[PDB]
């Protein structure tokens, strides 16, 4: 559980294929729900157990509660890492859009990536992880645009 | 089996590529996730 972005993958008895990507920070593995439908993951010779999770956020987190905290200040340019299936972990730059919904606005980032890009971390200029990329809408065009997907750290649960 | 590769570090690129809109879009989130155009 060394610190990084990595990809999710699925092997059976053919080969394998990347289903999303995920941040590990702080001893815990963070993705979005889609990608694992909250199943636990394997790491190496371990096993990752699913430990907090929001099906309306889409979002899942492993071995401890989600740690991410920072949040796109909305109005400054930010960066998707990026991590396509078969392909190297790449910065893109963007100004995030707008989800504006009942409930308030989410900044949103209109690039298009493979499925399997799902849960590829969205970052400030600081290389905090303001979210996860992947859940979305498909506009008239065809083109799609994510939200940036952020969980709540929570405080520490009493004891 | 589904299991996990470590795919790099988490950093800003300077003098990255940029591109994209900014669309500002009306959206709805129903309760299994799902974002929709309003
Ligand atoms: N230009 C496109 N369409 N680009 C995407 C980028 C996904 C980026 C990663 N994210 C997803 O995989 C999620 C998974 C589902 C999450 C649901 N909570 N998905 C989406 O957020 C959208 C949601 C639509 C609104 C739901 N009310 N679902 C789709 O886009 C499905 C779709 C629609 C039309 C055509 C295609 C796919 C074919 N395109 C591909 O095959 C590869 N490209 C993409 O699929």
């Amino acid at each position: 559980t060394t610190d990084g972005v990595y990809r999710v993958m699925t092997r059976r008895l053919l080969g394998s294929t990347q289903v999303g990507v995920g941040v590990m920070q702080e001893g815990v593995f963070h993705t979005m729900w889609h990608v694992t439908k909250g199943a636990a993951l394997r790491s190496g010779e371990g096993r990752l157990d699913p430990y907090w999770g929001d099906v309306k956020q889409d979002l899942v987190s492993y071995c401890g509660p989600w740690k991410l905290d920072a949040a796109w200040d909305g109005l400054s340019e930010v960066q998707l890492l990026a991590v396509p299936p078969g392909e190297r972990a790449k910065n893109i730059q963007t100004l995030p859009g707008i989800f504006k919904t009942k409930d308030g606005d989410i900044g949103a980032v209109a690039l298009d990536y493979p499925a399997g890009t799902s849960g590829s971390p969205i970052l400030d200029k600081c290389g905090r992880v303001i979210g996860l990329y992947g859940n979305g809408v498909v506009i008239k065009n065809g083109s799609y645009v994510s939200a940036i997907t952020q969980g709540k750290r929570e405080e520490e649960t009493p004891v | 089996d589904m299991y996990i590769e470590r795919a790099g570090d988490i950093t800003w690129e300077k003098d990255a590529e940029v591109t994209g809109n900014s669309p500002r879009l009306d959206v709805a989130l129903d309760e299994s996730g799902d974002f929709s155009l309003v």
